[PDB]
DNA sequence: CGTATAATGT
Protein backbone atom coordinates (compact mmCIF):
# COMPACT_ATOMS: atom_id res chain seq x y z
CA UNK A 1 0.00 0.00 0.00
CA UNK A 2 1.97 3.01 1.31
CA UNK A 3 4.75 1.49 3.45
CA UNK A 4 8.11 3.02 2.47
CA UNK A 5 10.17 2.56 5.65
CA UNK A 6 13.33 4.00 4.06
CA UNK A 7 14.63 5.42 0.78
CA UNK A 8 18.01 4.61 -0.79
CA UNK A 9 20.01 6.54 -3.40
CA UNK A 10 23.00 4.86 -5.01
CA UNK A 11 25.22 5.11 -8.05
CA UNK A 12 23.60 3.49 -11.09
CA UNK A 13 25.86 0.92 -12.74
CA UNK A 14 25.58 0.58 -16.51
CA UNK A 15 23.83 -2.76 -16.01
CA UNK A 16 21.10 -1.02 -14.00
CA UNK A 17 20.46 1.57 -16.71
CA UNK A 18 19.80 -1.16 -19.28
CA UNK A 19 17.44 -2.90 -16.86
CA UNK A 20 15.30 0.23 -16.43
CA UNK A 21 15.11 0.91 -20.16
CA UNK A 22 12.26 -0.56 -22.19
CA UNK A 23 14.25 -0.12 -25.40
CA UNK A 24 17.02 1.77 -27.16
CA UNK A 25 16.83 5.21 -28.78
CA UNK A 26 18.73 5.07 -32.07
CA UNK A 27 17.60 8.05 -34.18
CA UNK A 28 17.62 11.82 -33.53
CA UNK A 29 14.28 12.44 -35.26
CA UNK A 30 11.49 13.71 -33.02
CA UNK A 31 8.21 13.72 -34.98
CA UNK A 32 7.14 13.46 -38.60
CA UNK A 33 6.53 16.80 -40.30
CA UNK A 34 3.26 15.72 -41.97
CA UNK A 35 1.49 13.11 -39.83
CA UNK A 36 2.69 14.73 -36.58
CA UNK A 37 3.27 11.21 -35.25
CA UNK A 38 6.35 10.01 -33.35
CA UNK A 39 8.82 8.47 -35.76
CA UNK A 40 10.03 4.89 -35.60
CA UNK A 41 12.82 4.21 -33.09
CA UNK A 42 13.14 7.97 -32.61
CA UNK A 43 13.33 10.19 -29.55
CA UNK A 44 9.53 9.89 -29.19
CA UNK A 45 9.17 6.34 -30.51
CA UNK A 46 5.86 4.75 -29.57
CA UNK A 47 7.49 1.31 -29.49
CA UNK A 48 9.88 2.27 -26.68
CA UNK A 49 8.05 4.75 -24.47
CA UNK B 1 38.89 24.35 -22.40
CA UNK B 2 38.03 25.71 -25.87
CA UNK B 3 37.64 22.41 -27.69
CA UNK B 4 37.90 24.39 -30.92
CA UNK B 5 41.37 25.63 -29.95
CA UNK B 6 42.73 22.17 -29.14
CA UNK B 7 41.51 20.83 -32.48
CA UNK B 8 42.93 23.84 -34.33
CA UNK B 9 46.36 23.13 -32.85
CA UNK B 10 46.02 19.46 -33.78
CA UNK B 11 45.32 20.19 -37.44
CA UNK B 12 48.12 22.76 -37.46
CA UNK B 13 50.52 20.06 -36.29
CA UNK B 14 50.70 18.63 -39.81
CA UNK B 15 52.39 20.73 -42.49
CA UNK B 16 50.96 21.50 -45.91
CA UNK B 17 51.50 19.29 -48.96
CA UNK B 18 52.96 20.48 -52.25
CA UNK B 19 51.97 19.33 -55.74
CA UNK B 20 54.90 16.89 -55.86
CA UNK B 21 53.90 15.53 -52.47
CA UNK B 22 50.22 15.27 -53.38
CA UNK B 23 50.93 13.24 -56.52
CA UNK B 24 53.44 11.03 -54.70
CA UNK B 25 50.96 10.32 -51.91
CA UNK B 26 48.21 9.72 -54.46
CA UNK B 27 50.38 7.16 -56.24
CA UNK B 28 51.31 5.48 -52.95
CA UNK B 29 47.71 5.20 -51.76
CA UNK B 30 46.54 3.90 -55.14
CA UNK B 31 49.23 1.21 -55.03
CA UNK B 32 48.13 0.30 -51.51
CA UNK B 33 44.53 -0.08 -52.65
CA UNK B 34 45.70 -2.13 -55.63
CA UNK B 35 47.85 -4.23 -53.29
CA UNK B 36 44.86 -4.76 -51.00
CA UNK B 37 42.77 -5.72 -54.03
CA UNK B 38 45.45 -8.23 -55.05
CA UNK B 39 45.25 -9.91 -51.63
CA UNK B 40 41.90 -11.59 -52.35
CA UNK B 41 42.73 -12.71 -55.92
CA UNK B 42 46.20 -14.29 -55.50
CA UNK B 43 44.91 -17.85 -55.29
CA UNK B 44 48.46 -19.21 -55.67
CA UNK B 45 49.50 -16.85 -52.89
CA UNK B 46 53.19 -16.02 -52.86
CA UNK B 47 55.26 -16.21 -49.70
CA UNK B 48 57.69 -13.28 -49.67
CA UNK B 49 55.57 -11.09 -51.93
CA UNK B 50 52.71 -11.67 -49.49
CA UNK B 51 54.68 -9.95 -46.73
CA UNK B 52 55.78 -7.28 -49.22
CA UNK B 53 52.17 -6.77 -50.30
CA UNK B 54 51.08 -6.45 -46.67
CA UNK B 55 53.85 -3.92 -46.04
CA UNK B 56 52.68 -1.87 -49.03
CA UNK B 57 49.13 -2.03 -47.68
CA UNK B 58 50.32 -0.54 -44.40
CA UNK B 59 52.27 2.07 -46.36
CA UNK B 60 49.18 2.96 -48.39
CA UNK B 61 47.11 3.27 -45.22
CA UNK B 62 49.83 5.48 -43.72
CA UNK B 63 49.72 7.67 -46.82
CA UNK B 64 45.93 7.90 -46.54
CA UNK B 65 46.19 9.12 -42.95
CA UNK B 66 48.92 11.63 -43.79
CA UNK B 67 46.95 13.00 -46.75
CA UNK B 68 43.80 13.39 -44.65
CA UNK B 69 45.68 15.08 -41.81
CA UNK B 70 47.23 17.62 -44.18
CA UNK B 71 43.93 18.33 -45.93
CA UNK B 72 41.90 18.90 -42.75
CA UNK B 73 42.74 22.61 -43.02
CA UNK B 74 40.70 22.94 -46.22
CA UNK B 75 37.69 21.50 -44.38
CA UNK B 76 38.00 24.09 -41.61
CA UNK B 77 38.45 26.86 -44.18
CA UNK B 78 35.17 25.78 -45.80
CA UNK B 79 33.20 25.05 -42.62
CA UNK B 80 33.95 28.49 -41.13
CA UNK B 81 31.61 30.23 -43.57
CA UNK B 82 28.48 28.32 -42.48
CA UNK B 83 28.66 29.15 -38.76
CA UNK B 84 25.85 30.91 -36.94
CA UNK B 85 23.16 28.98 -38.82
CA UNK B 86 21.84 26.77 -36.03
CA UNK B 87 24.81 24.37 -36.04
CA UNK B 88 27.89 24.64 -33.79
CA UNK B 89 31.09 25.45 -35.64
CA UNK B 90 32.91 22.38 -34.34
CA UNK B 91 29.98 20.22 -35.43
CA UNK B 92 30.25 21.66 -38.95
CA UNK B 93 33.97 20.85 -39.04
CA UNK B 94 33.25 17.21 -38.18
CA UNK B 95 30.61 17.00 -40.91
CA UNK B 96 33.10 18.46 -43.37
CA UNK B 97 35.71 15.93 -42.27
CA UNK B 98 33.18 13.24 -43.19
CA UNK B 99 32.99 14.88 -46.60
CA UNK B 100 36.78 14.88 -46.86
CA UNK B 101 37.09 11.13 -46.28
CA UNK B 102 34.24 10.56 -48.73
CA UNK B 103 35.95 12.70 -51.38
CA UNK B 104 39.32 11.04 -50.80
CA UNK B 105 37.62 7.67 -51.22
CA UNK B 106 36.87 8.69 -54.84
CA UNK B 107 39.86 10.95 -55.54
CA UNK B 108 41.76 10.50 -58.81
CA UNK B 109 45.18 11.95 -59.61
CA UNK B 110 45.30 10.96 -63.29
CA UNK B 111 43.51 14.17 -64.31
CA UNK B 112 46.42 16.19 -62.91
CA UNK B 113 44.14 18.52 -60.94
CA UNK B 114 44.99 19.60 -57.41
CA UNK B 115 43.13 17.72 -54.69
CA UNK B 116 41.74 20.98 -53.29
CA UNK B 117 39.59 21.73 -56.34
CA UNK B 118 37.93 18.31 -56.34
CA UNK B 119 37.55 18.11 -52.56
CA UNK B 120 35.90 21.51 -52.15
CA UNK B 121 32.74 20.41 -53.95
CA UNK B 122 32.33 17.33 -51.75
CA UNK B 123 33.17 19.21 -48.52
CA UNK B 124 30.50 21.76 -49.55
CA UNK B 125 28.02 18.94 -50.35
CA UNK B 126 28.62 17.05 -47.09
CA UNK B 127 28.37 20.18 -44.86
CA UNK B 128 25.15 21.42 -46.56
CA UNK B 129 23.55 17.95 -46.27
CA UNK B 130 24.52 17.70 -42.58
CA UNK B 131 23.10 21.13 -41.86
CA UNK B 132 19.82 20.28 -43.60
CA UNK B 133 19.31 17.01 -41.73
CA UNK B 134 20.50 18.04 -38.26
CA UNK B 135 20.10 21.80 -37.81
CA UNK B 136 16.32 21.56 -37.23
CA UNK B 137 14.74 19.79 -34.27
CA UNK B 138 11.80 18.67 -36.44
CA UNK B 139 13.71 17.13 -39.34
CA UNK B 140 12.30 18.44 -42.63
CA UNK B 141 13.01 16.80 -46.00
CA UNK B 142 16.04 18.12 -47.86
CA UNK B 143 13.71 19.26 -50.65
CA UNK B 144 11.90 21.55 -48.21
CA UNK B 145 15.20 22.86 -46.84
CA UNK B 146 16.38 23.82 -50.32
CA UNK B 147 13.04 25.47 -51.07
CA UNK B 148 13.09 27.42 -47.80
CA UNK B 149 16.58 28.74 -48.51
CA UNK B 150 15.54 29.70 -52.04
CA UNK B 151 12.59 31.69 -50.69
CA UNK B 152 14.68 33.37 -47.99
CA UNK B 153 17.30 34.48 -50.51
CA UNK B 154 14.62 35.70 -52.93
CA UNK B 155 12.82 37.56 -50.15
CA UNK B 156 16.02 39.38 -49.17
CA UNK B 157 16.79 40.43 -52.75
CA UNK B 158 13.22 41.50 -53.52
CA UNK B 159 13.00 43.53 -50.30
CA UNK B 160 16.24 45.34 -51.14
CA UNK B 161 14.96 46.21 -54.63
CA UNK B 162 11.49 47.19 -53.41
CA UNK B 163 12.73 48.91 -50.26
CA UNK B 164 9.75 47.42 -48.41
CA UNK B 165 8.77 43.91 -47.39
CA UNK B 166 6.96 42.02 -50.14
CA UNK B 167 3.72 40.07 -49.86
CA UNK B 168 3.18 36.40 -50.66
CA UNK B 169 1.83 37.26 -54.12
CA UNK B 170 4.88 39.38 -54.97
CA UNK B 171 7.20 36.63 -53.75
CA UNK B 172 5.24 34.09 -55.80
CA UNK B 173 5.76 36.17 -58.94
CA UNK B 174 9.48 36.52 -58.19
CA UNK B 175 10.05 32.89 -57.16
CA UNK B 176 7.41 31.28 -59.39
CA UNK B 177 5.92 29.40 -56.43
CA UNK B 178 2.20 29.00 -55.63
CA UNK B 179 1.00 31.48 -53.01
CA UNK B 180 -0.40 28.76 -50.76
CA UNK B 181 2.85 26.81 -51.10
CA UNK B 182 4.74 29.91 -49.95
CA UNK B 183 2.48 30.25 -46.91
CA UNK B 184 3.03 26.60 -45.98
CA UNK B 185 6.77 26.91 -46.63
CA UNK B 186 7.00 29.97 -44.37
CA UNK B 187 5.25 28.07 -41.58
CA UNK B 188 7.80 25.25 -41.90
CA UNK B 189 10.63 27.80 -41.67
CA UNK B 190 9.50 28.69 -38.14
CA UNK B 191 11.90 27.54 -35.43
CA UNK B 192 9.89 26.11 -32.51
CA UNK B 193 9.72 28.16 -29.32
CA UNK B 194 11.17 26.80 -26.09
CA UNK B 195 8.90 25.95 -23.17
CA UNK B 196 11.50 26.91 -20.56
CA UNK B 197 11.35 30.57 -21.59
CA UNK B 198 9.61 32.58 -18.83
CA UNK B 199 6.39 34.21 -20.06
CA UNK B 200 5.60 37.84 -19.24
CA UNK B 201 7.77 37.49 -16.13
CA UNK B 202 4.72 35.90 -14.49
CA UNK B 203 6.37 34.79 -11.24
CA UNK B 204 9.26 33.35 -13.28
CA UNK B 205 6.90 30.64 -14.51
CA UNK B 206 8.02 28.79 -17.67
CA UNK B 207 5.59 28.78 -20.57
CA UNK B 208 5.30 25.00 -20.21
CA UNK B 209 3.59 25.39 -16.84
CA UNK B 210 0.53 27.06 -18.40
CA UNK B 211 0.12 24.39 -21.10
CA UNK B 212 -3.18 22.59 -20.58
CA UNK B 213 -3.20 18.81 -20.92
CA UNK B 214 -6.95 18.89 -21.63
CA UNK B 215 -6.92 15.33 -22.96
CA UNK B 216 -6.39 11.68 -21.97
CA UNK B 217 -9.65 10.92 -20.15
CA UNK B 218 -9.01 7.19 -20.28
CA UNK B 219 -11.96 6.28 -18.05
CA UNK B 220 -14.42 8.15 -20.27
CA UNK B 221 -12.94 6.74 -23.48
CA UNK B 222 -13.06 3.10 -22.35
CA UNK B 223 -16.73 3.14 -21.34
CA UNK B 224 -17.82 4.94 -24.51
CA UNK B 225 -15.74 2.63 -26.71
CA UNK B 226 -17.09 -0.48 -24.97
CA UNK B 227 -20.72 0.65 -25.15
CA UNK B 228 -20.79 1.94 -28.73
CA UNK B 229 -18.69 -0.82 -30.31
CA UNK B 230 -20.61 -3.58 -28.53
CA UNK B 231 -23.96 -1.98 -29.38
CA UNK B 232 -23.20 -1.73 -33.10
CA UNK B 233 -21.81 -5.27 -33.21
CA UNK B 234 -24.89 -6.67 -31.46
CA UNK B 235 -27.25 -4.62 -33.63
CA UNK B 236 -25.50 -5.78 -36.80
CA UNK B 237 -25.75 -9.34 -35.48
CA UNK B 238 -29.51 -8.93 -35.02
CA UNK B 239 -29.66 -7.92 -38.69
CA UNK B 240 -29.13 -10.39 -41.52
CA UNK B 241 -25.80 -12.14 -40.99
CA UNK B 242 -24.83 -11.72 -44.64
CA UNK B 243 -25.64 -8.01 -44.31
CA UNK B 244 -23.42 -7.97 -41.22
CA UNK B 245 -20.61 -9.30 -43.40
CA UNK B 246 -21.52 -6.70 -46.02
CA UNK B 247 -21.17 -3.94 -43.43
CA UNK B 248 -17.81 -5.34 -42.32
CA UNK B 249 -16.53 -5.50 -45.91
CA UNK B 250 -18.31 -2.42 -47.31
CA UNK B 251 -16.66 -0.63 -44.39
CA UNK B 252 -13.82 -2.58 -42.81
CA UNK B 253 -14.98 -3.06 -39.22
CA UNK B 254 -12.42 -5.89 -39.05
CA UNK B 255 -9.88 -5.38 -41.87
CA UNK B 256 -10.46 -1.79 -42.94
CA UNK B 257 -10.45 -1.26 -46.70
CA UNK B 258 -14.04 0.00 -47.13
CA UNK B 259 -15.27 -1.92 -50.16
CA UNK B 260 -16.94 0.28 -52.76
CA UNK B 261 -20.27 -0.57 -54.35
CA UNK B 262 -18.71 -2.21 -57.41
CA UNK B 263 -15.94 -3.92 -55.43
CA UNK B 264 -18.25 -5.43 -52.81
CA UNK B 265 -20.59 -6.52 -55.59
CA UNK B 266 -17.65 -8.30 -57.21
CA UNK B 267 -16.78 -10.04 -53.93
CA UNK B 268 -20.41 -11.09 -53.38
CA UNK B 269 -21.00 -11.55 -57.12
CA UNK B 270 -23.65 -8.81 -57.17
CA UNK B 271 -23.84 -5.63 -59.25
CA UNK B 272 -22.70 -2.13 -58.35
CA UNK B 273 -26.32 -0.91 -58.28
CA UNK B 274 -27.50 -3.47 -55.71
CA UNK B 275 -25.33 -2.07 -52.90
CA UNK B 276 -27.27 1.20 -52.66
CA UNK B 277 -30.52 -0.68 -52.09
CA UNK B 278 -28.82 -3.00 -49.59
CA UNK B 279 -27.61 0.01 -47.60
CA UNK B 280 -31.09 1.54 -47.85
CA UNK B 281 -32.51 -1.62 -46.27
CA UNK B 282 -29.85 -1.63 -43.54
CA UNK B 283 -30.45 2.00 -42.56
CA UNK B 284 -34.22 1.47 -42.56
CA UNK B 285 -33.89 -1.59 -40.32
CA UNK B 286 -31.46 0.16 -37.96
CA UNK B 287 -33.97 2.97 -37.28
CA UNK B 288 -36.77 0.64 -36.08
CA UNK B 289 -37.21 -1.75 -33.19
CA UNK B 290 -34.87 -2.24 -30.26
CA UNK B 291 -32.00 -1.10 -32.49
CA UNK B 292 -33.23 2.49 -32.23
CA UNK B 293 -33.70 2.20 -28.47
CA UNK B 294 -30.07 1.15 -28.05
CA UNK B 295 -28.51 3.54 -30.58
CA UNK B 296 -30.61 6.69 -30.06
CA UNK B 297 -27.60 8.06 -28.15
CA UNK B 298 -24.00 8.33 -29.46
CA UNK B 299 -24.98 11.10 -31.91
CA UNK C 1 32.45 10.39 -17.48
CA UNK C 2 29.63 11.86 -15.41
CA UNK C 3 30.04 15.62 -15.05
CA UNK C 4 29.15 15.75 -11.36
CA UNK C 5 31.99 13.62 -10.01
CA UNK C 6 34.82 15.43 -11.83
CA UNK C 7 35.08 19.21 -12.21
CA UNK C 8 33.82 19.52 -8.64
CA UNK C 9 34.82 21.11 -5.34
CA UNK C 10 36.13 18.60 -4.35
CA UNK C 11 36.30 16.34 -7.43
CA UNK C 12 35.40 12.89 -6.15
CA UNK C 13 37.01 11.22 -9.16
CA UNK C 14 40.25 13.13 -8.59
CA UNK C 15 40.61 12.04 -4.97
CA UNK C 16 39.81 8.43 -5.83
CA UNK C 17 42.63 8.48 -8.41
CA UNK C 18 44.66 11.03 -6.40
CA UNK C 19 44.83 13.28 -9.47
CA UNK C 20 44.70 17.06 -9.56
CA UNK C 21 41.83 18.59 -11.57
CA UNK C 22 44.23 19.71 -14.30
CA UNK C 23 45.49 16.18 -14.95
CA UNK C 24 42.00 14.66 -14.86
CA UNK C 25 40.59 17.27 -17.25
CA UNK C 26 43.40 16.69 -19.75
CA UNK C 27 42.73 12.95 -19.81
CA UNK C 28 38.98 13.42 -20.27
CA UNK C 29 39.10 15.81 -23.25
CA UNK C 30 41.92 13.88 -24.98
CA UNK C 31 44.32 16.77 -24.36
CA UNK C 32 47.15 14.46 -23.25
CA UNK C 33 47.95 10.76 -23.04
CA UNK C 34 48.05 8.82 -19.78
CA UNK C 35 49.59 5.44 -18.96
CA UNK C 36 47.18 2.74 -17.78
CA UNK C 37 49.46 -0.17 -16.84
CA UNK C 38 53.14 -0.98 -17.43
CA UNK C 39 54.59 -4.50 -17.17
CA UNK C 40 57.27 -3.78 -14.59
CA UNK C 41 58.50 -7.38 -14.39
CA UNK C 42 59.10 -7.62 -18.14
CA UNK C 43 60.89 -4.26 -18.12
CA UNK C 44 63.17 -5.46 -15.32
CA UNK C 45 63.82 -8.84 -16.96
CA UNK C 46 64.91 -7.38 -20.33
CA UNK C 47 66.33 -4.08 -19.06
CA UNK C 48 69.90 -5.07 -19.97
CA UNK C 49 69.03 -5.93 -23.58
CA UNK D 1 27.76 50.41 -40.51
CA UNK D 2 29.30 47.05 -39.65
CA UNK D 3 27.32 45.50 -42.52
CA UNK D 4 28.10 48.38 -44.88
CA UNK D 5 31.79 48.15 -44.01
CA UNK D 6 31.79 44.43 -44.79
CA UNK D 7 29.91 45.07 -48.03
CA UNK D 8 32.19 47.98 -48.92
CA UNK D 9 35.35 45.92 -48.37
CA UNK D 10 33.92 42.98 -50.37
CA UNK D 11 31.46 44.37 -52.93
CA UNK D 12 32.57 45.67 -56.31
CA UNK D 13 34.11 49.14 -56.47
CA UNK D 14 33.28 50.34 -60.00
CA UNK D 15 29.46 50.43 -59.78
CA UNK D 16 28.86 50.62 -56.02
CA UNK D 17 25.91 52.86 -55.11
CA UNK D 18 24.87 53.81 -51.55
CA UNK D 19 21.45 52.18 -51.95
CA UNK D 20 23.16 48.82 -52.42
CA UNK D 21 25.43 49.68 -49.47
CA UNK D 22 23.10 51.20 -46.88
CA UNK D 23 20.87 48.62 -45.20
CA UNK D 24 17.72 49.36 -43.19
CA UNK D 25 16.96 45.98 -41.61
CA UNK D 26 19.03 46.55 -38.43
CA UNK D 27 17.73 50.05 -37.70
CA UNK D 28 14.07 49.14 -38.17
CA UNK D 29 14.60 45.96 -36.17
CA UNK D 30 16.28 47.93 -33.38
CA UNK D 31 13.59 50.60 -33.05
CA UNK D 32 10.78 48.04 -33.19
CA UNK D 33 12.41 45.99 -30.43
CA UNK D 34 12.73 49.03 -28.17
CA UNK D 35 9.04 49.91 -28.39
CA UNK D 36 7.93 46.28 -28.20
CA UNK D 37 10.03 44.82 -25.38
CA UNK D 38 12.09 47.49 -23.59
CA UNK D 39 11.28 47.79 -19.90
CA UNK D 40 11.05 51.57 -20.42
CA UNK D 41 8.21 51.29 -22.99
CA UNK D 42 5.21 50.57 -20.78
CA UNK D 43 1.50 50.35 -21.47
CA UNK D 44 0.18 53.81 -20.62
CA UNK D 45 -2.24 53.16 -17.77
CA UNK D 46 -5.42 55.15 -18.42
CA UNK D 47 -7.44 54.53 -15.28
CA UNK D 48 -8.12 58.28 -15.23
CA UNK D 49 -6.52 61.47 -16.59
CA UNK E 1 23.07 16.48 -29.87
CA UNK E 2 24.09 13.41 -27.88
CA UNK E 3 22.29 10.94 -30.14
CA UNK E 4 23.48 12.60 -33.34
CA UNK E 5 27.12 12.86 -32.28
CA UNK E 6 27.11 9.27 -31.02
CA UNK E 7 25.63 8.00 -34.29
CA UNK E 8 28.22 9.93 -36.29
CA UNK E 9 30.94 8.34 -34.15
CA UNK E 10 29.48 4.88 -34.73
CA UNK E 11 29.55 5.56 -38.47
CA UNK E 12 32.97 7.22 -38.28
CA UNK E 13 34.62 4.43 -36.28
CA UNK E 14 33.32 1.87 -38.78
CA UNK E 15 34.66 3.91 -41.71
CA UNK E 16 38.17 3.96 -40.25
CA UNK E 17 38.98 7.65 -39.95
CA UNK E 18 42.45 8.68 -38.73
CA UNK E 19 43.21 8.95 -35.04
CA UNK E 20 42.69 12.72 -34.83
CA UNK E 21 39.18 12.45 -36.29
CA UNK E 22 37.99 9.79 -33.86
CA UNK E 23 39.64 11.60 -30.95
CA UNK E 24 37.87 14.84 -31.85
CA UNK E 25 34.54 13.04 -32.21
CA UNK E 26 34.83 11.41 -28.78
CA UNK E 27 35.65 14.85 -27.37
CA UNK E 28 32.41 16.15 -28.89
CA UNK E 29 30.49 13.21 -27.42
CA UNK E 30 31.93 13.81 -23.95
CA UNK E 31 31.12 17.51 -24.19
CA UNK E 32 27.54 16.77 -25.25
CA UNK E 33 27.01 14.43 -22.30
CA UNK E 34 28.54 17.10 -20.07
CA UNK E 35 26.02 19.65 -21.33
CA UNK E 36 23.11 17.22 -21.00
CA UNK E 37 23.66 16.39 -17.32
CA UNK E 38 24.66 19.96 -16.42
CA UNK E 39 24.75 22.98 -18.72
CA UNK E 40 26.96 25.83 -17.56
CA UNK E 41 28.82 23.64 -15.07
CA UNK E 42 31.94 23.96 -17.23
CA UNK E 43 32.80 26.37 -20.03
CA UNK E 44 30.37 28.68 -21.76
CA UNK E 45 26.85 27.21 -21.50
CA UNK E 46 25.15 26.19 -24.72
CA UNK E 47 22.75 28.98 -25.62
CA UNK E 48 19.38 29.11 -27.34
CA UNK E 49 18.03 31.36 -30.08
CA UNK F 1 55.76 -0.12 -27.60
CA UNK F 2 56.16 -3.38 -25.69
CA UNK F 3 55.46 -2.97 -21.96
CA UNK F 4 53.54 0.24 -21.28
CA UNK F 5 50.04 0.56 -22.77
CA UNK F 6 48.90 4.17 -22.62
CA UNK F 7 45.36 5.05 -23.67
CA UNK F 8 43.79 8.51 -23.85
CA UNK F 9 40.21 9.36 -22.93
CA UNK F 10 37.45 8.39 -20.55
CA UNK F 11 37.99 4.82 -21.72
CA UNK F 12 41.49 5.03 -20.25
CA UNK F 13 40.08 6.17 -16.91
CA UNK F 14 37.53 3.34 -17.00
CA UNK F 15 40.28 0.75 -17.51
CA UNK F 16 42.37 2.39 -14.79
CA UNK F 17 39.52 2.14 -12.27
CA UNK F 18 38.69 -1.49 -13.02
CA UNK F 19 42.36 -2.48 -12.74
CA UNK F 20 42.79 -0.29 -9.65
CA UNK F 21 42.07 -2.11 -6.38
CA UNK F 22 40.65 -0.56 -3.23
CA UNK F 23 41.74 -2.93 -0.45
CA UNK F 24 45.45 -2.17 -0.86
CA UNK F 25 44.87 1.56 -1.28
CA UNK F 26 42.67 1.70 1.82
CA UNK F 27 45.21 -0.16 3.95
CA UNK F 28 48.03 2.12 2.79
CA UNK F 29 45.99 5.24 3.51
CA UNK F 30 45.08 3.99 6.98
CA UNK F 31 48.75 3.29 7.70
CA UNK F 32 49.68 6.77 6.49
CA UNK F 33 46.99 8.24 8.74
CA UNK F 34 48.59 6.58 11.77
CA UNK F 35 51.76 8.54 10.97
CA UNK F 36 52.23 12.31 10.97
CA UNK F 37 52.97 14.67 8.06
CA UNK F 38 50.14 17.06 8.86
CA UNK F 39 49.51 18.60 5.45
CA UNK F 40 49.83 15.19 3.80
CA UNK F 41 47.96 13.73 6.78
CA UNK F 42 44.79 15.70 6.02
CA UNK F 43 45.17 15.03 2.29
CA UNK F 44 45.23 11.32 3.10
CA UNK F 45 42.30 11.89 5.47
CA UNK F 46 40.10 13.30 2.71
CA UNK F 47 41.19 10.57 0.31
CA UNK F 48 40.62 7.88 2.94
CA UNK F 49 37.15 9.30 3.54
C1' DC G 1 24.97 13.08 -57.47
C1' DG G 2 29.05 14.35 -59.04
C1' DT G 3 29.94 17.95 -60.06
C1' DA G 4 37.50 18.99 -61.56
C1' DT G 5 41.04 26.08 -63.18
C1' DA G 6 42.06 26.88 -58.17
C1' DA G 7 40.37 27.32 -53.23
C1' DT G 8 44.47 24.52 -46.75
C1' DG G 9 44.43 26.67 -38.68
C1' DT G 10 37.82 30.03 -34.90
Amino acid sequence: VNFFDELRIGLATAEDIRQWSYGEVKKPETINYRTLKPEKDGLFCEKIF
Amino acid sequence: ADLVRVYLNGIGKTALLNAAGEVELAKRIEAGLYAEHLLETRKRLGENRKRDLAAVVRDGEAARRHLLEANLRLVVSLAKRYTGRGMPLLDLIQEGNLGLIRAMEKFDYTKGFKFSTYATWWIRQAITRGMADQSRTIRLPVHLVEQVNKLARIKREMHQHLGREATDEELAAESGIPIDKINDLLEHSRDPVSLDMPVGSEEEAPLGDFIEDAEAMSAENAVIAELLHTDIRSVLATLDEREHQVIRLRFGLDDGQPRTLDQIGKLFGLSRERVRQIERDVMSKLRHGERADRLRSYA
Amino acid sequence: THIWYFKGVPSRLGYLLDLAPKDLEKIIYFAAYVITSVDEEMRHNELST
Amino acid sequence: ERVVRERMTTQDVEAITPQTLINIRPVVAAIKEFFGTSQLSQFMDQNNP
Amino acid sequence: RVINRNNRLKRLIDLGAPEIIVNNEKRMLQESVDALFDNGRRGRPVTGP
Amino acid sequence: GEYFTGAMGAESIQKLIENFDIDAEAESLRDVIRNGKGQKKLRALKRLK
